[PDB]
RNA sequence: AUAUUGGCGAGAGACCGAUAGCGAACAAGUACAGUGAUGGAAAGAUGAAAAGAACUUUGAAAAGAGAGUGAAAAAGUACGU
RNA sequence: AUGGUGAACUAUGCCUGAAUAGGGUGAAGCCAGAGGAAACUCUGGUGGAGGCUCGUAGCGGUUCUGACGUGCAAAUCGAUC
RNA sequence: CGUGGAGGUCAGUGACGAAGCCUAGACCGUAAGGUCGGGUCGAACGGCCUCUAGUGCAGAUCUUGGUGGUAGUAGCAAAUAUUCAAAUGAGAACUUUGAAGACUGAAGUGGGGAAAGGUUCCACGUCAACAGCAGUUGGACGUGGGUUAGUCGAUCCUAAGAGAUGGGGAAGCUCCGUUUCAAAGGCCUGAUGCAGGCCACCAUCGAAAGGGAAUCCGGUUAAGAUUCCGGAACCUGGAUAUGGAUUCUUCACGGUAACGUAACUGAAUGUGGAGACGUCGGCGCGAGCCCUGGGAGGAGUUAUCUUUUCUUCUUAACAGCUUAUCACCCCGGAAUUGGUUUAUCCGGAGAUGGGGUCUUAUGGCUGGAAGAGGCCAGCACCUUUGCUGGCUCCGGUGCGCUUGUGACGGCCCGUGAAAAUCCACAGGAAGGAAUAGUUUUCAUGCCAGGUCGUACUGAUAACCGCAGCAGGUCUCCAAGGUGAACAGCCUCUAGUUGAUAGAAUAAUGUAGAUAAGGGAAGUCGGCAAAAUAGAUCCGUAACUUCGGGAUAAGGAUUGGCUCUAAGGGUCGGACGAUCAACUUAGAACUGGUACGGACAAGGGGAAUCUGACUGUCUAAUUAAAACAUAGCAUUGCGAUGGUCAGAAAGUGAUGUUGACGCAAU
RNA sequence: CUCUUAAGGUAGCCAAAUGCCUCGUCAUCUAAUUAGUGACGCGCAUGAAUGGAUUAACGAGAUUCCCACUGUCCCUAUCUACUAUCUAGCGAAACCACAGCCAAGGGAACGGGCUUGGCAGAAUCAGCGGGGAAAGAAGACCCUGUUGAGCUUGACUCUAGU
RNA sequence: GCGUUGGAUUGUUCACCCACUAAUAGGGAACGUGAGCUGGGUUUAGACCGUCGUGAGACAGGUUAGUUUUACCCUACUGAU
RNA sequence: AAACUUUCAACAACGGAUCUCUUGGUUCUCGCAUCGAUGAAGAACGCAGCGAAAUGCGAUACGUAAUGUGAAUUGCAGAAUUCCGUGAAUCAUCGAAUCUUUGAACGCACAUUGCGCCCCUUGGUAUUCCAGGGGGCAUGCCUGUUUGAGCGUCAUUU
């Protein structure tokens, strides 16, 4: 047979990033001697939209510590955030939506975004419009905190690791009908080429293990093991359970 | 149009060696030559760039 | 039309020519030419392709320097000149 | 019922290509290539375009006399004036309650 | 001492005799096809010697008819048979 | 089988440009007014939305199973669409 | 028996004619074959005994070449179209010129380009071949001639992308990485290494449509012109001086302000603004075009009519004055809310109003610049075509057309590039007068601007389709009427009038039409054809997701001419004066009852199957009920990861990403 | 009640583009209807995102009727151009064992040819589609071959990855 | 000898009804007749359903879309010299 | 009886068979050891009194120097061409040069005749901006030189 499409993405050609529109990555402050001992102001100047993303971002600037010259750092606005609203970011911080601190900073059930996964990496988890992390509990000797993520599993993650007061803006944003096919055009337009698409079952055996058939059908189970082989996972890749899920989910 | 010299340039050899033979050719002793075998035309054999 | 409407449409050369070999060879897009492998450091040759070699190989050319060289191979490799 | 051609080697409508229509000495009209229209600088406080500069494309302002890329006040061409008007206020508002924030806390220590 | 379908320089053959013999005995890796890698032809012989037919004549010309050259125009550059 | 050469066509993504008669419809926003005890309800405008619509050019290819069927043409021609 | 070649022989045949070819002439053999004569011919060749093999052809849809019958046959019928005379020439249905009929009709058969071609361009010479008749013509043949730039492009910059380098993989050809686990390099000052301060971006290629330093009109050639000639400019880089301004209050004053200006030090180091940006809607306004009145010239018609029909009446970049919606500043303090757009938005965060400041788009006057260009008249007599003169002027009209642009409004889980450049600002290093010092952003003045391209075509003959192929191939310009209108139809300008022709007018056809009575009985099926149609008014069902359905259905009207009524602009203080529109309604008369009169232009109704809809695909037999989609649902993954790529890797896609996310059904 | 299952077809829909029987039966429309539509349902073999049912609007989708309209038809007729046709010039191709009048006979079971008969007279133009089992392509169906490829799977034998 | 029809469903041959009719006999001519037609069925390549198969696919089970070439030769025939 | 059709012949056509040639191909043997940064093979573009090609050569361009031979070259034209002569000639021979644009191709590029840098010199009034002219800057590595870097590390200053 030939190359299903999914193992196509992966060599990416037509499949990388569309990556023009767009304002640059998004990131925290390094992590630097302002932020892990005192506390280092900067304005919010713009807050303006990222093609490919539904969460508007913050243009915020600060002073470079170590020469005369304005840096300006690309923040993920998280709900509130305004033009012109001072940013104070370090250990010593204070707690107000849109300051960013460490995690052994904030009370237990604080309300925080972009979280390192890491000290240092400059944000990590809650990214995502209107996404957010709670922080669940501390344990001080070998200082860690526990989050739980939007997905809602739990992590120990170092308590140095930063984080933004507030949920990320712009959520409900999936909330609204697409409502016509257009309108998934131009999202994944400025997003990548994965769409339409179509039914590997559509096929034939050559284009998809879901090919063939006079009738279109699996045919033989469309739950695949983890351990399966690159063009053999379509499907329910090791799936633990399948069919329509009844009743109430939320982990704890 | 507008044309690369290194184009502009094999044009002029071109248009240079699109000529008949010439005549006093044929009066050479143990000459062999009677016309222009490679001659070209615009419309006939395009030259490949 | 897979056809003649649709070469209406071929207007964009495929290759350019060549600087080494001069052949109208020179991808384009690819800025390699395909008879010699210009730019790659030494010249293009298989062994399947012994018509295209021998179209190539040395003696198809001026030899410019090369010629002379068995002429001056017969004679010891003279310097100077010779007197009267 | 005079038609026109382009002027340049430009067949295509695009931004720089723009032309006029011009009647000229001899009776005839003529195409003419303009220059894609300049746009007033602006402030680089509240992005307002600033009234008194002489609006041109950046070249020409290194063609020009200094005094249409300002005028008279500190921040010429920079700010938008009641821009200006207002980092003075807070200029001077901010370094008074500077020195207000600072003998309240010098009482703040020796009066504990 | 052994190797040698390359290079340079030599002597040969119960070999081939222009549809043969290397694809090419010729301005042959030519002309030409192809975007390209590549592919890839046809095509030798007037006569000892141009002596390549002065001159007249019909024709607008090409030519034709005479004449002429030559051992031979039953060799006239469409040329040996 | 091995080693090569193609995205001038065509498929799909990206970058940068360019292009698209005249009509039908009349969404939010808004202005005036009328009924009613109230809650509320009507009326006339205004505005110009829609992968809206008649329909050119564009792009397409439904039918004649029309022409052609050693063609104009190795896919074209007309009408209808 | 025969053929190519070899050893031996016949001192074999031959230019007094070898070999080969031709010959219903002669002879030998059963035969394969052999011999001879005659013809043609020119240079070598044969018998015999042996040797050797690329050794004998009717075929293999055999290979290469050559030739017939078909056959003077199929054919040379799309793109409305040709005619008369003369010139030339051996020759004219076809070339030139003159006259006539027409066409393309500004969505071109016109005027230019991009790709591509590459000399086609143009002149002369010319007709063997080519131009599926012709050819005196050509895009053919032959000889020449031709493409002029500081300003038009290229060069520069960056985009997706490509790609060196310390490196990391790979036996290797080489793979990977462009910031890359790197000792990466410069620049301005001076006191040529030196003192210094820095700044440290680590290549490069990648746009003749993106960005961008700067030229216009007139004239000129056979062919080039935004390039040449004439005048009139602007820019960039170098040079420097004179005037002007500035200073004894050293780095200018004025203005409450917004702002002003002829100027009016500035090192980094920083910062800010142009570069720099979707799309649609309506409103305003500019420019060109369109229409049109008066007049000054030329042209046409004039039996009759027309103060008539046609046409000339122009103003470049550049420089000065001036000119604008928007946004401002000052005064003043609002309910009785006012102001205001076609479009509801503005005001105590300072409106309405009085008064000012600015961008200089764009217009106005002048300079340029009439001396140009355009239209006329009178000369003068072959000698050239010179020379003289004249007029070139004043207005109007708008839902007009095109195109620019402004101020706004709709739109988005779409919010619509980057770089090279140019400027400003903050800033206060350093350098500066009084016996004279500072001033290249005010004026004027000097030198320099290379290199490659530039002809023409741009297509029913200059490109690709084997070709002068009814195909394919990117774009700008766009007049008059009728009309909703770049429709269709007719026309002005320019450009064609190319396509083998002549004579007939059988069958059958291709292409276009009409039919009495019937009205689908034809047939797989109304295939096909007919019927319908524009606009104003009236009328308008089942169902419905309340948006639709819907032009549902179904009716009436429509010409021309002659009247009425309604609808606006500008002034100076229920009025009056005046200027300038075609729209709509209404009414009379009128006709062989005709009037969307050509053109243009829906057939409709009830249902079943089926996909929701818009969209997509099998180029070249399948447009569908297939695919896609919005909606629904399920799975995997918290990066030390899921999915995927790779021979490997200090490898890679999602990833400029993090569950409102990416990946798989 | 009984045998049996992991569970024994629920809600729905139906001779449906799913029904063999089959032109199912009844109804309806017609003069007449293997068609349409409405019903019925021990349904060969209907049926629940292998999605079931329903559905406004849409559609160059398959089907049925009606009105209008018609040369679709009874049934043909007439006109216009361009052809064909004759002329000058220009000038191909397919195809071709040899060739070309029948009947019947026999024959490899359908002859232009052989056999026995009918018969038979130059050179020809326009048509035509009976024959040349016409031409077009070493049958694409079918078989055979110890010949293949695309594709599939608890076929043999392996293999990247994991 | 001579005539043996017009329609409804059906691609159909067949079947079956309606109607007129003197009558609505049966058959042959390569199951006459596709370089005469048509292309509705069958019988490729798209697609739906049902049954079968783990699957690719199968189904003599139901559906829908699906390019109909050439005569100028000989003869034959029709007319013409 | 012509025409027509067939068959034979002669002449004429058409075509290129035969025969004879042979500066070519093929094979066998013998001898020889020589490309390149000292820019190779190859490439493009040029060069002639009159050439489109082949062959030859490079802005000294069918060629320059040098050596040998000893009068040609030739298609025409042409030579203060100079023949008992440092001398014809497209001769042979080759020991000295030239050698455009390139190319492993080397300053950077290269669908461009596109853009730098450094030294000498000349000209514009010029260390600096413009121009002309000559001469130069690729990479990996070895030997060596000079300048450097690191609490890697040893001494030595008070
Ligand atoms: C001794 N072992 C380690 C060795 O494992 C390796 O570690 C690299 C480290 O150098 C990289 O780190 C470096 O290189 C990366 C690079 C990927 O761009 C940079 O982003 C990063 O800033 C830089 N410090 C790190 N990001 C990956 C580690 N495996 O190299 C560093 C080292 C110290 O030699
Ligand atoms: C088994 N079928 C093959 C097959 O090749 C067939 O005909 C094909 C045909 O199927 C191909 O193409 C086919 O499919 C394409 C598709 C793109 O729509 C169609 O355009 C085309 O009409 C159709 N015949 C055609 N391009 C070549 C023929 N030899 O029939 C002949 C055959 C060789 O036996
Ligand atoms: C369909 N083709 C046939 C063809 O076969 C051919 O042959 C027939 C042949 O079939 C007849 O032959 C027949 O006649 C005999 C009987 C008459 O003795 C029967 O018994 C016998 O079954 C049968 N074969 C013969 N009598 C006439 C031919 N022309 O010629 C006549 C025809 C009609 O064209
Ligand atoms: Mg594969
Ligand atoms: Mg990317
Ligand atoms: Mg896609
Ligand atoms: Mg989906
Ligand atoms: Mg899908
Ligand atoms: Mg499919
Ligand atoms: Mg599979
Ligand atoms: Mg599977
Ligand atoms: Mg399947
Ligand atoms: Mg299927
Ligand atoms: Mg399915
Ligand atoms: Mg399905
Ligand atoms: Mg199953
Ligand atoms: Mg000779
Ligand atoms: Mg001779
Ligand atoms: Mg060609
Ligand atoms: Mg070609
Ligand atoms: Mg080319
Ligand atoms: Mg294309
Ligand atoms: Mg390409
Ligand atoms: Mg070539
Ligand atoms: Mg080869
Ligand atoms: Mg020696
Ligand atoms: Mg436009
Ligand atoms: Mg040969
Ligand atoms: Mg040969
Ligand atoms: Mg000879
Ligand atoms: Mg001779
Ligand atoms: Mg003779
Ligand atoms: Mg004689
Ligand atoms: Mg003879
Ligand atoms: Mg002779
Ligand atoms: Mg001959
Ligand atoms: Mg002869
Ligand atoms: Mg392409
Ligand atoms: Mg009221
Ligand atoms: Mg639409
Ligand atoms: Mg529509
Ligand atoms: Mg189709
Ligand atoms: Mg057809
Ligand atoms: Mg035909
Ligand atoms: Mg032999
Ligand atoms: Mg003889
Ligand atoms: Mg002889
Ligand atoms: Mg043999
Ligand atoms: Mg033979
Ligand atoms: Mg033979
Ligand atoms: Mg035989
Ligand atoms: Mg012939
Ligand atoms: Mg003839
Ligand atoms: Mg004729
Ligand atoms: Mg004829
Ligand atoms: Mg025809
Ligand atoms: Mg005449
Ligand atoms: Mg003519
Ligand atoms: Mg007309
Ligand atoms: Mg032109
Ligand atoms: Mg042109
Ligand atoms: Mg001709
Ligand atoms: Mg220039
Ligand atoms: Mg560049
Ligand atoms: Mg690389
Ligand atoms: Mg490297
Ligand atoms: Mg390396
Ligand atoms: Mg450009
Ligand atoms: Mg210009
Ligand atoms: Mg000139
Ligand atoms: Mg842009
Ligand atoms: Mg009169
Ligand atoms: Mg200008
Ligand atoms: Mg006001
Ligand atoms: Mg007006
Ligand atoms: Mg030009
Ligand atoms: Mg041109
Ligand atoms: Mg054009
Ligand atoms: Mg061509
Ligand atoms: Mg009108
Ligand atoms: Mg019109
Ligand atoms: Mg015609
Ligand atoms: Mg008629
Ligand atoms: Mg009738
Ligand atoms: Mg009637
Ligand atoms: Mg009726
Ligand atoms: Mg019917
Ligand atoms: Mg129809
Ligand atoms: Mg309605
Ligand atoms: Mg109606
Ligand atoms: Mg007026
Ligand atoms: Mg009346
Ligand atoms: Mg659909
Ligand atoms: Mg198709
Ligand atoms: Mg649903
Ligand atoms: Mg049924
Ligand atoms: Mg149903
Ligand atoms: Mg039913
Ligand atoms: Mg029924
Ligand atoms: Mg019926
Ligand atoms: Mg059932
Ligand atoms: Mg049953
Ligand atoms: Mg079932
Ligand atoms: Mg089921
Ligand atoms: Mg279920
Ligand atoms: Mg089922
Ligand atoms: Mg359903
Ligand atoms: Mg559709
Ligand atoms: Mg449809
Ligand atoms: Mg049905
Ligand atoms: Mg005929
Ligand atoms: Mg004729
Ligand atoms: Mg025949
Ligand atoms: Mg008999
Ligand atoms: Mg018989
Ligand atoms: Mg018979
Ligand atoms: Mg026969
Ligand atoms: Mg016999
Ligand atoms: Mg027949
Ligand atoms: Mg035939
Ligand atoms: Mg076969
Ligand atoms: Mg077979
Ligand atoms: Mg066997
Ligand atoms: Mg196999
Ligand atoms: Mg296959
Ligand atoms: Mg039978
Ligand atoms: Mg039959
Ligand atoms: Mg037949
Ligand atoms: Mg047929
Ligand atoms: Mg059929
Ligand atoms: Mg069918
Ligand atoms: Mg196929
Ligand atoms: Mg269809
Ligand atoms: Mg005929
Ligand atoms: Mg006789
Ligand atoms: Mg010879
Ligand atoms: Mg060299
Ligand atoms: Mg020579
Ligand atoms: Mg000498
Ligand atoms: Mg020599
Ligand atoms: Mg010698
Ligand atoms: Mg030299
Ligand atoms: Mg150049
Ligand atoms: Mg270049
Ligand atoms: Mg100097
Ligand atoms: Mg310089
Ligand atoms: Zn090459
Ligand atoms: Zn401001």
């Amino acid at each position: 047979g030939r190359v299903i499409r999914n193992q196509r993405k992966g060599a990416g050609s037509i499949f990388t990033s569309h990556t023009r529109l767009r304002q640059g990555a998004a990131k925290l402050r390094t992590l630097d001697y302002a932020e892990r001992h005192g506390y280092i102001r900067g304005i919010v100047k713009q807050i303006v939209h990222d093609s490919g993303r539904g969460a508007p971002l913050a243009k915020v600037v600060f002073r470079d510590p170590y020469k005369y010259r304005l840096r300006e750092e690309i923040f993920i606005a998280n709900e509130g955030v305004h033009t012109g609203q001072f940013i104070y970011a370090g250990k010593k911080a204070s707690l107000n939506v849109g300051n960013v601190l460490p995690l052994g900073s904030v009370p237990e059930g604080t309300i925080v975004s972009n979280v390192e996964e890491k000290p240092g990496d400059r944000g990590a988890l809650a990214r995502a419009s209107g996404n957010y992390v709670i922080i669940i509990g501390h344990n001080p000797d070998e200082n860690k905190t526990r989050v739980r993520l939007p997905s809602g599993a739990k992590k120990v993650i170092s308590s140095d690791a930063r984080g933004v007061i507030g949920v990320i803006a712009g959520g409900g944003r999936v909330d609204k009908p697409l409502l016509k096919a257009g309108r998934a055009f131009h999202k994944y337009r400025l997003k990548r080429n994965s769409w339409p698409k179509t039914r590997g079952v559509a096929m034939n055996p050559v284009d998809h293990p879901h090919g063939g058939g006079n009738h279109q059908h699996i045919g033989k189970a469309s739950t695949i093991s983890r351990g399966a082989v690159s063009g053999q996972k379509a499907g329910l890749i090791a799936a633990r359970r399948t069919g329509l899920l009844r009743g109430s989910q939320k982990t704890q | 149009a507008q044309k690369s010299f290194r184009i502009k340039q094999k044009m002029a050899k071109a248009k240079k060696q699109n000529r008949p033979l010439p005549q006093w050719i044929r009066l050479r002793t143990n000459n062999t030559i009677r016309y222009n075998a490679k001659r070209r035309n615009w419309r006939r054999t395009k030259m490949n760039i | 039309g897979k056809g003649t409407p649709s070469f209406g449409k071929r207007h964009n050369k495929s290759h350019t020519l060549c600087n080494r070999c001069g052949r109208r060879s020179f991808h384009v897009q690819k800025k390699t030419c395909s008879s010699c492998g210009y730019p790659a450091a030494k010249t293009r040759s298989y062994n399947w392709g012994a018509k295209a070699k021998r179209r190539h190989t040395t003696g198809t050319g001026r030899m410019r320097y090369l010629k002379h060289v068995s002429r001056r191979f017969k004679n010891g490799f003279q310097t100077g000149s010779a007197s009267k | 019922a005079q038609r026109v051609t382009f002027r340049r080697r430009n067949p295509y409508n695009t931004r720089s290509n723009k032309i006029k229509v011009v009647k000229t000495p001899g009776g005839i009209l003529r195409a003419q290539h303009v220059k894609k229209l300049a746009t007033r600088p602006k402030c680089g406080d509240c992005g307002s375009a600033l009234q008194g500069i002489s609006t041109l494309r950046p070249r020409q302002y290194a063609t020009v006399s200094k005094t249409h890329k300002t005028v008279s006040r500190a921040y010429g061409g920079s700010r938008c004036a009641n821009c200006v008007k207002e980092r003075i206020i807070r200029a001077f508002l901010i370094e008074e309650q500077k020195i207000v924030k600072k003998v309240v806390k010098e009482q703040t220590e020796a009066a504990k």
